[PDB]
C-alpha cells in the first residue's frame, strides 16, 4: 500500500525532503512569492486556510531606501535539513547586499531553528568579511548540508573559493554564544572549516553533495563532501576528521564530466561496524556494444576496510536505463529487508520509459552495495509536460510512525508532491 | 544467407561508400562481411561552423577569429570545391551566480573598467553562407561579454548550433563545429547553483537569432551533446587552451569524430588546428551502426592503408586514409524485415542495408 | 542569362548623396553576396565593399567603410549605394558585380553596364553642336552621354565626332539635328 | 596583397603565344582569376580558378600555376582580344586587382578641325579612340 501524498503546485514545491521525530517534513519552495514586504518570489519552508511557517516573518532588511539584502529570488529552502528541534533551511541564492559594498552575493542563509522556532537564530558562515567568491561571498552557504548525530550543523558552500568548495561546521552551543542578529556577520568561534586550497582546486564544487559518516575510529562523526569537477572535472569525493576537518582521504573518479560528487552517502553497506562511501555519476556517458554513446551510470562504492579505505571502487553498480542520470541523489536507507545489511536509495530525474524517473534501492551483500536494485519503486501518477523530477532530492534512514521498520521520504519537485514507503 | 547487394553504385572515380545499399539475409551466427570500399572522394562539400567562446578570457581570441571566414574557406580550397561558414558566440547563462545580479553589473558582468555586454547563453551571429565576408564582418560587430566563474556555458550553444538545422543553414554535407574555449566547460549539473533544473531539451529555441530560453535551460550534460552532435553529421574541433589540454584531450575520447587542438593565449593558431584536426577526421571513418539492437551486433575489421587491421572498435576505425584512398571494412552484422541505416560519422553520404534474415 | 540592370548616369554635387541602384535578375539576389567596383575613368578596378541581401550585412574597404553606405532592397531586387559626402574626384563608373558562386571563388564573373556618375557642381546643359559650316562637333555640354568625352577647364563635357548627325539627349531631352556641311 | 601583374602594357604579332604573370604577395591556394576590359563595356571573366576556362570564351586562354605564381597563357591572339586584363585575387581583403595590361595587337607601322589619321604609335587634352577591329588604326583631332 503506497502512501502516495501531494503538495502546492506551481511553487516550486518538492525541492529538498527530511525528517522528524522529537512528524514534519520540512519541503522548500524556493521560488515562491512570500509574504516579506518588497520581496519578490523569494522563496519558503513549508510545513502544511493553509500557511508555511514564516522562518523570519519580517520583509527584507534595509541598509542603515536600499535594502541590505536582496532576498528577491534568493532561492530560500532550496535545502532544508532537521536534527531533533533544530532546522537549517537555507538560501543557496540569498544574495545579501554586503554593509561595505552593494554585492549581490549567494552568500547562503541558514534560519537555524531552536526548539521549535522559539528563536530563529540568522546562521550564515560564508556570510563574513570574505565576499566576492574570493572567500565565501558566492559560496551559497546551504547548497547542501546535514546533520551529524552530536546536533553538529555541518554546511557545504559549493561555490566557496571561486567554487572550490568548502565544509563548514559548528555546533548549536557555538552559534547561541556568537549569536547576535544585531550584526550581519557573526564570527563564530571555534567553527571547523576547511582551509583555503590551492587555485589549482578551483572550480572543484567540493560539498556539491554532503554526507556524514565514521571513518577513522575517532568516535566522531567524518564529513564526507562530494567535489564533482575536481580532478581535472573527473570529479572526486574526499573524507574529513570530524575532530578537526584536516583531509583524510580521497578518491578519484573513472570517467570526465560524469559529476563524481553530485549526491554523495555514507552509511555501513558492508555491515562490519565501519561506514562506507558512495558516490554517484549522473553524467556517466557509455558507449553501447552498437558503438553509439548513450548515458547510463553506475554508482561508485568506496569500501572501507579496517587498514584504511581502498583509492579504487569495491564496487561500481551501473545503471540500464537509457539516460536516466543515475546517480542524482543516494541517501542512506539502512536495514530495508531486516538482514543486518545497510541499503541506499537513488533517484533517476530523466528515467523511466515516460521520463518518469525510478527510485533504485540495492540490497546488501559482502562486497558491499549492490549492482542490481533489487526493489523498484516508480512514481504512481501519471507523466505530463512537465518533468517528474521524481528522485531530484530525497531523504531517508529513520522511521516515522514507529512500525519497527525504517522508511523513506521522496521529493519530487517537478509535479510538487512527495511519498513515503514502509516495509 | 547473402549480401543481397543492391544500388551499390560503384565509388566515383558523388560515392564515397559502396554498396550505397544491401540487404544481408540471415541471424543465428550470420558472419555476413560485406565490404565497403570507403574512397575518400576528392572535393566533398563540407559546411562548418565556428562556435566560439565571448567570455572576457577570449576578449583578445574574438580578435583573431574575426578574420577566419575568408581564412578558413583559403585552407579548404585544397581539401573541398563547395564550403560554407557561420557563427555563433555564447558566454554564460544570463542568472545568478554564474554572473552577478547587481543592476550595475548586469549590464556590465565583468569589473567596471572592463566595458562588457550583459551576459547572453547564446547568440547566432551568423547562418551558414557562402560568403566568408559576412561571416567576418558579423563576427567583428560581435561585443565582448564576460560572467563570473571559471567554466563557460558553451554545451547550450552547442546544442543550438546542433538543431537548428534550418535556421543555422545546415546543408547535407559534411558539417564541422570548431567549439573554440580557452576556459572549462559547463555542463548538465552545473546548473543547480543557478536554480536551473530543467536541462538543455534538445530543440530549436533561437528567438531573433538569440537564444533567450538561458534562464529556463541548463547546460546539456556530454551523452545529449554527443548524441546531437552524430545525430547531425556534425564533426566538433574542441580548439582549447593548453592549460585545458588534459581536459578537452580526455573529452574527445568520449566524443565521436573529435580531435581537439592547442591554441595560443589568442587561438592564433586556430586555422592551422583545423586543417590538422580535419585531416585526422578525415583520414579516420568511424562507421556507425546508425541504431539497431536486439537481434544486430556489428563486428567490424577494417584493412586500411599500410596493412594494418584493426578489431571491434579499432576495426570499425580506419587511419592513413590517403586523397581517393580505398579502404575495405570486414564488416560482419552477426544479428543472434527492418532497413537501418549505416553511415561513417559526419557524411550524410549512407549505405543503406535490410536484415530480412 | 544573369543580368545586373543599373540605374542611368546619376548626377550628384559635392557634399551630396547619389543613390546607385542595381535591379539584379537572372539569379538569386537574397542568395549572392553583391559587390561594388569602383572604376575611374581611364583607372583600374577598386573594390568598394559588398552588401549582403540576406541578413543585411555590409563591409567596405577602409577608403569606403565611413563613406559609402551599401544597402540592399531584398522585395525589389535591387542594391543601392549611398555616396554620402561626395566629391567631384569621385566621377567614375560604379560597377555592381556578382561572385562565381562565392566561397572562394570570388571572382567577378558578373558585371552591369555601368552607371557613369557624374558628381558636378553644374547643372544640365544643352549641347552646343557648331561645325565649320568631315563631322559634327559637340562642346559644352552636360551631362554625358549623347572620341570619348573629354572634361575641360570650363566644367563640361565635350567630345568629337568623325547624312545629318543626330546628338541625342536624354536627360535634357535637346535633340539637335545639324546636317554635316563643310 | 598587392598583385603587381606583369607586364604594364605589351603587343604582339597575330598568333602569338603570350604569357601574363601575377605574382601573388603570399600564396593564395588558386584564389585567383582573370578578366578583360573591352572600351566602353564591362569587363568579362575569363579565368577561374586559376586554371579553369569560362563558358563562351574561345579555348586559346589557359590558366596555370599554384601557390604563389600564376600564368595567364594565351594561344595566339585576334584582333577580338584587344583589352585590358586584370587578375583579381581571392585570398584576403580587401580585394584586390592588378595593374591591368594592354593587349593592343600590332600591325605594320603606318571653327575648322584638323583631323589625323593613320599614325602608330602615338589647355585642351585630346583622347584618342580605341583601334577598330577592321584595321586597327588610331585618329586625332583637335580643336585649335
Amino acid at each position: 500500500a503506497p502512501a502516495v501524498l501531494s503538495g502546492p503546485p506551481g511553487s516550486f514545491f518538492g525541492f529538498s525532503v527530511e525528517f522528524y521525530r522529537p512528524v514534519s517534513v520540512l519541503v522548500g519552495a524556493p521560488k515562491a512569492n512570500t509574504s516579506q514586504p518588497g520581496v519578490l518570489q523569494g522563496g519558503a519552508v513549508y510545513l502544511c486556510q493553509c500557511t508555511p511557517i514564516e522562518f523570519d516573518s519580517k520583509g527584507s532588511r534595509l541598509l542603515e531606501e536600499e535594502p541590505v539584502e536582496y532576498k528577491s529570488l534568493q532561492w530560500f529552502g532550496a535545502t532544508v535539513r532537521a536534527h531533533g528541534s533544530s532546522i537549517l533551511a537555507c538560501a543557496p541564492l540569498y544574495s545579501w547586499r554586503t554593509e561595505k559594498e552593494p554585492l549581490s552575493d549567494p552568500v547562503g542563509t541558514c534560519y537555524l531553528s531552536t526548539d521549535n522556532f522559539t528563536r530563529i537564530l540568522e546562521y550564515a558562515p560564508c556570510r563574513s568579511d570574505f565576499s566576492w567568491a574570493a572567500g565565501q561571498g558566492y559560496c551559497q552557504g546551504g547548497f547542501s548540508a546535514e546533520f551529524t548525530k552530536t546536533g553538529r550543523v555541518v554546511l557545504g558552500g559549493p561555490g566557496s573559493y571561486f567554487w572550490q568548495g568548502q565544509i563548514l561546521s559548528a555546533t548549536q552551543e557555538q552559534i547561541a554564544e556568537s549569536y547576535y542578529p544585531e550584526y550581519l556577520i557573526n564570527l563564530v568561534q571555534g567553527q571547523l572549516q576547511t582551509r583555503q586550497a590551492s587555485s589549482i582546486y578551483d572550480d572543484s564544487y567540493l560539498g556539491y553533495s554532503v554526507a556524514v559518516g565514521e571513518f577513522s575510529g575517532d568516535d566522531t562523526e567524518d564529513f564526507v563532501a562530494g567535489v564533482p569537477k575536481g580532478n581535472l572535472t573527473y570529479g572526486y569525493v574526499t573524507i574529513l576528521n570530524g575532530s578537526d576537518i584536516r583531509s583524510l582521504y580521497n578518491f578519484s573518479g573513472e570517467q570526465m564530466a560524469s559529476y563524481f560528487g553530485y549526491a554523495v552517502a555514507a552509511t555501513d553497506v558492508n555491515g562490519d561496524g565501519l561506514d562506507d562511501l558512495l558516490v554517484g555519476a549522473p553524467l556517466l556517458m557509455d558507449r553501447t556494444p552498437d558503438g553509439r554513446p548513450q548515458e547510463v551510470g553506475r554508482v561508485y562504492v568506496y569500501l572501507q576496510h579496517p587498514a584504511g579505505i581502498e583509492p579504487t571502487p569495491t564496487l561500481t553498480l551501473t545503471g540500464h536505463d537509457e539516460f536516466g542520470r543515475f546517480g542524482s541523489s543516494l541517501t542512506p536507507l539502512g536495514d530495508l529487508d531486516q538482514d543486518g545489511y545497510n541499503d541506499v536509495a537513488i533517484g533517476a530525474p530523466f528515467g523511466g520509459e515516460t521520463q518518469q524517473g525510478v527510485v533504485f534501492v540495492f540490497p546488501g551483500g559482502p562486497g558491499g552495495l549492490g549492482s542490481k536494485p533489487s526493489q523498484v519503486l516508480q512514481p504512481l501518477w501519471a507523466a505530463s509536460h512537465t518533468p517528474d523530477f521524481f528522485g531530484s532530492a530525497l531523504r531517508g534512514g529513520r522511521d516515522l510512525d514507529g512500525n519497527g521498520y525504517p522508511d523513506l521520504i521522496v521529493g519530487s519537485f517537478g509535479v510538487d508532491k512527495a511519498v513515503v514507503y514502509r516495509g | 544467407g547473402s549480401k543481397d547487394i543492391k544500388k551499390n553504385k560503384n565509388v566515383t572515380n558523388i560515392t564515397q561508400i559502396q554498396p550505397q545499399q544491401l540487404v544481408l539475409r540471415l541471424r543465428s551466427g550470420e558472419p555476413q562481411t560485406f565490404t565497403l570500399k570507403f574512397k575518400r572522394a576528392e572535393d566533398y562539400p563540407i559546411d562548418l561552423y565556428y562556435l566560439m567562446d565571448l567570455s572576457y578570457s577570449m576578449k583578445d581570441d574574438l580578435e583573431n577569429v574575426k578574420s577566419l571566414g575568408t581564412d578558413l574557406m583559403n585552407e579548404m580550397r585544397r581539401i573541398t570545391s563547395d564550403f560554407r561558414i557561420g557563427f555563433g558566440s555564447f558566454v554564460e547563462k544570463t542568472v545568478m551566480p554564474y554572473i552577478s545580479t547587481t543592476p550595475a553589473k548586469l549590464r556590465n558582468p565583468c569589473t567596471s573598467e572592463q566595458n562588457c555586454t550583459s551576459p547572453f547563453s547564446y547568440k547566432n551571429v551568423l547562418s551558414l553562407t557562402n560568403k566568408g565576408e559576412v561571416f567576418n564582418e558579423l563576427v567583428g560587430k560581435q561585443r565582448i561579454s564576460g560572467n563570473l566563474d571559471s567554466p563557460e556555458g558553451g554545451f547550450d550553444a552547442i546544442m543550438q548550433v546542433a538543431v537548428c538545422g534550418s535556421l543555422i543553414g545546415w546543408r547535407n554535407v559534411t558539417r564541422l563545429l570548431v567549439f573554440s574555449t580557452d576556459a572549462g566547460f559547463h555542463f548538465a549539473g552545473d546548473g543547480k547553483l543557478g536554480g536551473i533544473v530543467l536541462p538543455n531539451d534538445g530543440q530549436c529555441h533561437l528567438e531573433n537569432n538569440m537564444y533567450t530560453m538561458s534562464h529556463y535551460y541548463d547546460y546539456p550534460s556530454i551523452a545529449h551533446l554527443v548524441q546531437k552532435l552524430s545525430e547531425n553529421n556534425i564533426q566538433t574541433i574542441f580548439a582549447v587552451t593548453e592549460e585545458f589540454q588534459p581536459v578537452y584531450k580526455e573529452l574527445k575520447n568520449l566524443i565521436p569524430k573529435s580531435a581537439v587542438g592547442t591554441l595560443s593565449a589568442n587561438s592564433s593558431n586556430v586555422i592551422q588546428l583545423i586543417i590538422d584536426a580535419y585531416n585526422s577526421l578525415s583520414s579516420e571513418v568511424i562507421l556507425e551502426n546508425g541504431k539497431l539492437s536486439e537481434g544486430v551486433t556489428i563486428s567490424y575489421k577494417s584493412y586500411c592503408k599500410n596493412g594494418v587491421n584493426g578489431t571491434g572498435e579499432n576495426g570499425r576505425k580506419c587511419s592513413n586514409i590517403s586523397i581517393g584512398d580505398e579502404v575495405q571494412f570486414e564488416i560482419s552484422i552477426t544479428s543472434n524485415s527492418d532497413s537501418f541505416k549505416i553511415r561513417p560519422l559526419g557524411f550524410t553520404e549512407e549505405v543503406e542495408v535490410i536484415l530480412q534474415y | 542569362e544573369v543580368q545586373l540592370q543599373q540605374s542611368g548616369p546619376e548626377v550628384g554635387r559635392p557634399g551630396s548623396s547619389v543613390k546607385i541602384s542595381c535591379k539584379a535578375s537572372g539569379y538569386t539576389f537574397t542568395g549572392y553576396i553583391l559587390s561594388w567596383v569602383k572604376q575611374s575613368p581611364g583607372q583600374g578596378l577598386e573594390w568598394i565593399g559588398w552588401v549582403d541581401p540576406e541578413y543585411g550585412s555590409t563591409d567596405s574597404a577602409e577608403k569606403f567603410k565611413k563613406r559609402a553606405t551599401l544597402t540592399a532592397d531584398i522585395s525589389s531586387n535591387t542594391a543601392y549605394i549611398q555616396l554620402s559626402s561626395l566629391t567631384s574626384e569621385d566621377t567614375a563608373t560604379y560597377f555592381c558585380t556578382r561572385y562565381y558562386d562565392g566561397y572562394y571563388r570570388r571572382w567577378f564573373a558578373y558585371w552591369g553596364q555601368g552607371t557613369l556618375v557624374t558628381v558636378s557642381s553644374a547643372s544640365t546643359k544643352g549641347p552646343s553642336v557648331f561645325p565649320l559650316a568631315l563631322g559634327c562637333l559637340v562642346k559644352d555640354y552636360f551631362p554625358e552621354p549623347v572620341f570619348p568625352a573629354v572634361l575641360q577647364s570650363s566644367g563640361l563635357y565635350s567630345l568629337s565626332s568623325v547624312y545629318i548627325c543626330n546628338v541625342n539627349h536624354k536627360p535634357s531631352n535637346t535633340k539637335v539635328d545639324k546636317k554635316v556641311e563643310p | 596583397i598587392q598583385m603587381t601583374q606583369s607586364p604594364a602594357s605589351l603587343s604582339a604579332s597575330l598568333g602569338d603565344i603570350v604569357s601574363i604573370e601575377c605574382l601573388a604577395s603570399e600564396g593564395i591556394s588558386n584564389n585567383l582569376a582573370w578578366h578583360q576590359q573591352k572600351p566602353g563595356k564591362s569587363p568579362q571573366l575569363l579565368i577561374y580558378g586559376a586554371h579553369s576556362l569560362h563558358d563562351g570564351v574561345p579555348s586559346r586562354f589557359s590558366g596555370s600555376g599554384s601557390g604563389t605564381q600564376y600564368s595567364l597563357k594565351i594561344s595566339g591572339m585576334q584582333p577580338e582580344d584587344e583589352g585590358v586584363y586584370y587578375c583579381q585575387q581571392g585570398y584576403k581583403y580587401p580585394i584586390t586587382f592588378g595593374g591591368g595590361t594592354k593587349l593592343e595587337l600590332k600591325r605594320t607601322v603606318a571653327s575648322v578641325v584638323c583631323l589625323l589619321n593613320n599614325f602608330y604609335p602615338r589647355n585642351s587634352q585630346e583622347s584618342v579612340t580605341e583601334q577598330d577591329s577592321k584595321d586597327s588604326t588610331y585618329s586625332l583631332s583637335s580643336t585649335l
